[PDB]
């Protein structure tokens, strides 16, 4: 069960960037995906998560309205649209996968996921 | 004419084992599912186990599962019930019953007379007999058979001469594990100094015979 | 030769969730029930409407084998006249059900060190299931006055919840694999007979 | 599990009356309800199996009915050999057969007033260490009789235990013996030992008491 991030890099403030995350292996055991970021001096913080079934999304308050998470079930890849990039968005963005099905979508903001990716660098200038 | 005869019941300490047996007659015993049914003293009926007619299926209640075992010997026309790890709850009168098989489900066609199985952690003790002196329109007196085990005790008044007006109550299992029993008799208040009243208590399990003088309180 | 495939139902490598319970149809085969008698590895064995001893000498038009996974506290709900999350929202047996319910502790197979969350169960439903109904819809449950347009949030919850099966779970919260055999007899030829 | 509620717990009727007993189940049983008879001491005897199928060798005056949860057993004309406790047993739960509580049918008679006698503990018993106070209710009907132990006007519950005889073969009356058991130290701590008795044939509760060591 592998997670492969891509799409990160340097970007001017106010611009837009699109992140990807490939899932391979037990691909029909996916319940929800989640994006996380961690600045070096700070701790990991939740960004956004989407349920595989139905497609409902839950966003952190710091990115609500600017970021958009999505997924293609056939291709098994979660996307993260990052419009209006701010200087505080600079962090290493990890995608996470879980097979836990919670009736409450907000639980995926604090639930420990199963697998994690190596992470992609995002730097805002 | 269908007969079932249980045997093997006795008095046993907790955690010990006992083996019951039923003896069928005058019907094809090996072509019927057989049951065991128990009844605690004073309580109701509680189904116990079931074995198939060929002795290949064995089913039990949740109260005895993994604790009892039911078997049968068709050649000897008998039904067995091995009772391992006996607890106090198992104290009951166990019956064997033919099924009938006229329905898709189990009913009880004919019942045996049952065998008594008592589970207790007390040794055989002799009864203590005490008088019940009357006072001063008739009067009543009796004897108190207290602290004994196990059942039963035979009580007669005046060596069997006193019959009418006698009441012998069922025993009651007090918290000590022993049994207490009351037996009284009502006589006319006139004949209280001439007629002698003596209760005859006999406890064969403990081999104890006792005769007690019962005379009115003096003051 | 044409023995009924009870082996692939009981000895199935993997089982389904209770909301999406799997049904196997048993037809045109001699029914050898001796796999239920010999195997003492069963925890719960209760029959209704029919007796297991007088079952190997009786024919049926069809036999249905329903299989799913629940926890110990819910095994008692797999019976006619029962209520609860499983009986009302996942698998309901009619009041005149005629069959047997079998279950055994599958903690060795359906448990992971990190918790096996592959077995789900329906948590909310607008109405109780009819007998032998299988609901697998994932419509967002509306619990409040605000209607959910397929989105989750305030009083808008996902209807399915995942079981938490760990090796150190209490016996009531350990997984159990249930097999429900149901017998029907219609005015049709009987293909399933015992032997 | 399936519980079988059987009402009434005990009914009073005379010979020739249309006796009817009700058996109610916690859930639905199609028609797998059975009726048994048990004389005191003797073994049970099957009367009705599967709601309303008469067993071979049972008189025609016995008849069952009912389907689902509310079942009935009816004796058209009662006969003397029919005074016994009748059970009902469901079968629909095959591997979990449960019985009802039972409905003992007693012989109906006129109301009898009980003769109450209270016996102090014998002097021979007090040497051993235990003390027993016996209160005797003799020849009453029906068996519904409350026995209340009072010690220094303090209601006592849990110290005693009762015992009742079956309906008498002569006058069809019951009898009760309440045995108040306690130690010696608990016996000298108090003085008044009473036995309040309430029975349907009593216009007012009757009390038989005695003070310790006065005679
Ligand atoms: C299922 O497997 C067990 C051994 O794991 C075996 O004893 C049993 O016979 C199998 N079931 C059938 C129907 O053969
Ligand atoms: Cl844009
Ligand atoms: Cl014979
Ligand atoms: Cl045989
Ligand atoms: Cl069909
Ligand atoms: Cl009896
Ligand atoms: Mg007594």
């Amino acid at each position: 069960v592998q997670l492969v991030e891509s799409g990160g890099g340097l970007m001017q403030a106010g611009g837009s960037l699109r992140l990807s995350c490939a899932v391979s292996g037990r691909t029909f055991s996916t319940a929800a995906m989640g994006w996380f970021r961690q600045a070096p001096g700070k701790e990991r913080e939740f960004v956004a998560a989407i349920r595989w079934s139905g497609g409902s999304a839950y966003y952190a308050d710091s990115v609500k309205g600017r970021f958009t998470i999505s997924r293609d079930k056939a291709k098994n890849t979660v996307y993260l649209q990052m419009n209006s990039l701010k200087y505080e968005d600079t962090a290493v963005y990890y995608c996470a996968q879980t097979h836990y099905v919670s009736y409450l979508l907000s639980d995926y903001a604090t639930w420990p996921y199963d697998y994690w990716g190596q992470g992609t660098q995002v730097t805002v200038s | 004419e269908v007969q079932l005869v249980e045997s093997g019941g006795g008095v046993v300490q907790p955690g010990r084992s006992l083996r019951l047996s039923c003896a069928a007659s005058a019907f094809t015993f090996s072509s019927y599912d057989m049951h065991w049914v128990r009844q605690a003293p004073g309580k109701g009926l509680e189904w116990v186990a079931v074995i198939s007619y060929d002795g290949s299926n064995k089913y039990y209640a949740d109260s005895v599962k993994g604790r009892f075992t039911i078997s049968r010997d068709n050649s000897k026309n008998t039904l067995y019930l091995q009772m391992n790890s006996l607890r106090a709850e198992d104290t009951a009168v166990y019956y064997c019953a033919k099924d009938g098989g006229k329905l898709w489900v189990y009913y009880f066609d004919y019942w045996g007379q049952g065998t008594l199985v008592t589970v207790s952690s007390a040794s055989t003790k002799g009864p203590s007999v005490f008088p019940l002196a009357p006072s001063s329109g008739t009067a009543a007196l009796g004897c108190l058979v207290k602290d004994y085990f196990p059942e039963p005790v035979t009580v007669s008044w005046n060596s069997g001469a006193l019959t009418s007006g006698v009441h012998t109550f069922p025993a009651v299992l007090q918290s000590s594990g022993l049994y207490s029993l009351s037996s009284v008799v009502t006589v006319p208040s006139s004949s209280l100094g001439t007629q002698t009243y003596i209760c005859n208590v006999n406890h064969k399990p403990s081999n104890t015979k006792v005769d007690k003088r019962v005379e009115p309180k003096s003051c | 030769t044409n023995l009924c495939p009870f082996g692939e139902v009981f000895n199935a490598t993997r089982f389904a969730s209770v909301y999406a319970w799997n049904r196997k149809r048993i037809s045109n085969c001699v029914a050898d029930y001796s796999v239920l008698y010999n195997s003492a590895s069963f925890s719960t064995f209760k029959c209704y409407g029919v007796s297991p001893t007088k079952l190997n000498d009786l024919c049926f038009t069809n036999v249905y084998a329903d299989s799913f996974v629940i926890r110990g506290d819910e095994v008692r709900q797999i019976a006619p006249g029962q209520t609860g999350k499983i009986a009302d929202y996942n698998y309901k047996l009619p009041d005149d059900f005629t069959g047997c319910v079998i279950a055994w502790n599958s903690n060795n197979l359906d448990s992971k060190v990190g918790g096996n969350y592959n077995y789900l169960y329906r948590l909310f439903r607008k109405s109780n299931l009819k007998p032998f109904e299988r609901d697998i819809s994932t419509e967002i449950y509306q619990a409040g006055s605000t209607p959910c347009n397929g989105v989750e949030g305030f009083n808008c919850y996902f209807p399915l919840q995942s079981y938490g099966f760990q090796p150190t779970n209490g016996v009531g919260y350990q997984p159990y694999r249930v097999v429900v055999l149901s017998f029907e007899l219609l005015h049709a030829p009987a293909t399933v007979c015992g032997k | 599990d399936i519980q079988m509620t059987q009402s009434p717990s005990s009914l009073s009727a005379s010979v020739g009356d249309r006796v009817t007993i009700t058996c109610r189940a916690s859930q639905s049983i199609s028609s797998y309800l059975n009726w048994y008879q048990q004389k005191p001491g003797k073994a049970p005897k099957l009367l009705i199996y599967a709601a309303s199928s008469l067993q071979s060798g049972v008189p025609s005056r016995f008849s069952g009915s009912g389907s689902g949860t509310d079942f009935t057993l009816t004796i058209s004309s009662l006969q003397p050999e029919d005074f016994a406790t009748y059970y009902c047993q469901q079968s629909y739960s095959t591997l979990a057969l449960t019985f009802g509580g039972g409905t003992k049918v007693e012989i109906k008679r006129t109301v009898a007033a009980p003769s109450v006698f209270i016996f102090p503990p014998s002097d021979e018993q007090l040497k051993s260490g235990t003390a027993s106070v016996v209160c005797l209710l003799n020849n009453f009907y029906p068996r519904e009789a409350k026995v209340q132990w009072k010690v220094d006007n303090a209601l006592q519950s849990g110290n005693s235990q009762e015992s009742v005889t079956e309906q008498d073969s002569k006058d069809s009356t019951y009898s009760l013996s309440s045995t108040l058991t306690l130690s010696k130290a608990d016996y000298e701590k108090h003085k008044v030992y009473a036995c309040e008795v309430t029975h349907q044939g009593l216009s007012s509760p009757v009390t038989k008491s005695f003070n310790r060591g006065e005679c």
